[PDB]
């Protein structure tokens, strides 16, 4: 049975976005405290990831973006507001104070994690801080700010010819796909709302470029999703993927606001279809590195990852939510599982079907024999 | 008074609790601008920047 | 249940509607009754060139009015037409619209130095990555230990007597509870491992010189005036934690203020919801 | 034992788990599990469940004690009768151990 390494810094629960954001960091703390009552904390391998400094950030990032962030503090915040502007730090990424350690953290997560997986010495990493994959090289985007993904990644490449990235985050994962669109040694597949949606990008003819053109793999959706529809559509690509991409690591970003109930989302998963897809991943027995991402009704995302842990040392465990902490979040019912909503799939059979061949398309156009 | 990082230097954010009344524990909030102007909304805010903020994605009651 | 092309009386393209009833009168007259199709513009591009709502507007005009047939398919059979079998007459839907209210069922990516990621490459088998891992990670738990379920289940039950003995020392179920949260729990692991899974080099860590020790989080830590302090700060500033700080508890940090909010928000006598 | 107590005032529990009885106790603990820590730890948490040791001071209810204070006062030292008429149900060796604790 797999051995999984698990990355977690207490402070990453205490930082804070602002009044009225959604992006809570508190929900990792909500899981990471399940996990140890769930008995799930013992059986892994538990380590602090030490801060990333900015030479390893600008591995990918700007010199001066990082720069920029190093230095941006909600006192110098009316002083900077000319490169604030240039790097899309406000509405929807507030400043606030904490931040560039909060970054730190969650980036050190992933590549401690890396080469972890790169050194030989885990099967499984996980890191639910990590996953965000809105960033960008010179700004930050989407509650993101440090693309942790690429560094990862980029880490990952220096023993693995092929990586690949699977996206199930609700949003469109172009942060990851961006910073690698011109390459053939990865390959981003994501699964995401489109259509009057963020990041408006990712529908069924972003295929790439140059090099890296037929390896961005995109599944467009409606809203609605059920587990069923999503299963049915999920294994077959993957299948072809794997088949075809022949990769040596995978990546799955395990965005949390593809499921039911969720405050920024609008598809009907159950934790339970979502994990099937880490499941049916980590079947392909590949060195793996689990990411968190999205998520913002927090009860359920704690459950999710909680669960979704459990998944990865294939162990089980009760609906019965184990006293914690924070206990008292749970509703009335103080169970583990959401069950779907009389939420209408506006997913047809045929909608699917159309896109799903045009994918086994693209991928054909790989090299096999 | 707070300062609102996320709009130009010197704005400031308050949140005021109502103490009696239908809404007794409700708050509301208010921006004073540098000089010390006050504004009870977000069309009011975006009518005195105009295209010196673009304020379409800032919420007004978190100051974000 | 037809559809058909009425006079657009302005010179325009046709009006299109679906055929509900069709009535002849005494003087032998035929007058049609017909819910209308709008028009993208009318309804006041993702929207095709044939896109066509449905209405809850209702009309009657006499048959004359009828210039042609046609097909109003749904959006499946639309996008299933062939090339040759394209025409005039062929226009879909997919959207209901309320004439009435005008309610309706219910970006882009760069290329270039400045975007994509310079990609390391594959180290020769002679090469080593160079990556010095203390600086990377420091451990907490290893999942190979010569403890089983029982005696870590048993340690933690020991971890929280003492806790409990502890703040005895200057309510019982009270300080049991308190000695029973997770910080403790957490300080029971961490005081495991640091001492090599030695069951017996640990307990001393709890109890060092015969003295035992006290995990308090922020919860329980703070003053009763400090508490009272936050309830009057959120109630005031609602959740806005800086200024909660600054003119409430500054002597505290912001990210003490924050673990205390989540810990308080499962407080009992707190009651928000109803 | 404090914690065990809690489990069905504070100081009240410390000091009734500090009384000699736990305290013999924990020397026999240690002595039968032959002088190894952690499995006499094992001893006093069996099965994640932690052990109690009451002498008869802490045991009786508080009726029993009520009783005991009205047979004193009534038949003085007189520890058969203050059986027989007081507490028949108590074996007269509890009651002298109480009469000395209390
Ligand atoms: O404390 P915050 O991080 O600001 O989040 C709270 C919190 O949501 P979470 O419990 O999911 O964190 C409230 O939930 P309760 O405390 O009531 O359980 C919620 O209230 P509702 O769940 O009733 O919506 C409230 O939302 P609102 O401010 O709209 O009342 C919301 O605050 P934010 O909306 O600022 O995140
Ligand atoms: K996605
Ligand atoms: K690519
Ligand atoms: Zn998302």
């Amino acid at each position: 049975r797999r051995k999984v390494c698990y990355y977690y810094d207490g402070d990453v629960g205490n930082y804070y976005y602002g009044q009225g954001h959604p992006m809570k960091p508190h929900r990792i703390r909500m899981t990471h405290n399940l996990l140890l009552n769930y008995g799930l904390y013992r059986k892994m391998e538990i380590y602090r990831p030490h801060k990333a400094n900015a030479e390893e950030m600008t591995k990918y990032h700007s010199d001066d973006y990082i720069k920029f962030l190093r230095s941006i503090r909600p006192d110098n915040m009316s002083e900077y507001s000319k490169q604030m502007q240039r790097f899309n730090v406000g509405e929807d990424c507030p400043v606030f104070d904490g931040l560039f350690e909060f970054c730190q953290l969650s980036t050190g997560g992933s590549v401690a994690s890396a080469v972890k997986l790169n050194k030989q010495q885990t099967d499984i990493a996980v890191n639910w801080a990590g996953g965000l994959h809105h960033a960008k090289k010179s700004e930050a985007s989407g509650f993101c700010y440090v693309n942790d993904i690429v560094l990862a990644i980029l880490e990952l490449l220096k023993y693995h010819q092929r990586v690949l990235y699977i996206d199930i985050d609700i949003h469109h994962g172009d942060g990851v796909e961006e910073a690698f669109y011109t390459t053939d040694r990865v390959m981003t597949v994501s699964f995401h709302k489109y259509g009057e949606y963020f990041p408006g990008t990712g529908d069924l003819r972003d295929i790439g470029a140059g090099k890296g053109k037929y390896y961005a793999v995109n599944y467009p959706l409606r809203d609605g999703i059920d587990d069923e529809s999503y299963e049915a559509i999920f294994k077959p690509v993957m299948s072809k993927v794997m088949e075809m991409f022949q990769p040596s690591a995978v990546v799955l970003q395990c965005g949390s606001d593809s499921l039911s109930g969720d405050r920024l989302g609008c598809f009907n998963l159950t934790i339970k279809g979502h994990a099937k897809c880490v499941e049916f991943v980590k079947s392909f027995n590949l060195p793996m590195l689990m990411l968190g991402g999205g998520g913002y009704t927090i009860r359920n995302v704690a459950r999710c990852w909680t669960y979704e842990t459990a998944v990865a040392l294939d162990t089980e465990i009760p609906n019965e939510l184990p006293y914690n902490d924070y206990f008292e979040y749970f509703g009335p019912d103080f169970k583990l599982h959401i069950s779907p909503s009389n939420m209408t799939n506006q997913n047809t059979n045929e909608y699917l079907e159309k896109i799903k061949q045009r994918l086994f398309e693209n991928l054909r156009m790989l090299p096999h024999a | 008074r707070m300062d609102c990082p996320a709009l130009p230097p010197g704005w400031k954010k308050e949140e005021v609790i109502r103490k009696s009344g239908l809404s007794a524990g409700k708050s509301d909030v208010y921006y004073f601008s540098p000089s010390g102007k006050k504004f009870r909304s977000k069309p009011q805010l975006a009518r005195y920047l105009g295209n010196t903020v673009d304020l379409s994605s800032f919420d007004f009651r978190t100051g974000k | 249940g037809d559809y058909v092309y009425f006079e657009n009386s302005s010179s325009n393209p046709y009006l299109i509607r679906r055929i509900e009833e069709l009535n002849k009168t005494a003087n032998g007259n035929v007058e049609a009754k017909v819910v209308c199709f709008y028009r993208r513009r009318d309804i006041s591009h993702q929207l095709r060139h044939r896109e066509l709502f449905l209405s809850r507007q209702l009309e009657s005009l006499p048959a004359t009015h009828i210039r042609g047939k046609c097909s109003v398919t749904l959006l499946n059979e639309t996008e299933s037409l062939k090339s040759y079998l394209e025409r005039e007459d062929f226009f879909f839907y997919s959207l209901v619209y309320d004439p009435q209210q005008k309610t309706l069922a219910d970006g882009e990516i760069r290329v270039g130095n400045r975007y994509q990621a310079d990609i390391t490459d594959l180290l020769k088998e002679g090469e080593e990555d160079g990556r010095d891992q203390s600086r990377l990670e420091t451990q907490v738990w290893e999942a190979h230990n010569p403890l089983t379920d029982k005696q870590i289940d048993q340690f933690l039950v020991v971890a929280r007597s003492v806790g409990t003995f502890a703040r005895a020392l200057d309510s019982l179920h009270m300080s049991a509870a308190a000695a029973s949260r997770d910080i403790t729990l957490f300080h029971a692991m961490d005081t495991l491992h640091k001492n090599i899974y030695d069951i017996s080099k640990a307990i001393s860590a709890l109890v060092p010189q015969g003295g035992p020790v006290l995990c308090r989080d922020e919860m329980e830590e703070w003053s009763a005036s400090e508490a009272n302090l936050f309830e009057e700060a959120l109630e005031k500033y609602g959740k806005d934690f800086t200024d909660i700080q600054q003119d409430f508890l500054p002597w505290k940090s912001l990210t003490s203020i924050i673990e205390y909010y989540y810990m308080w928000k499962t407080t009992d006598r707190y009651v928000q919801q109803k």
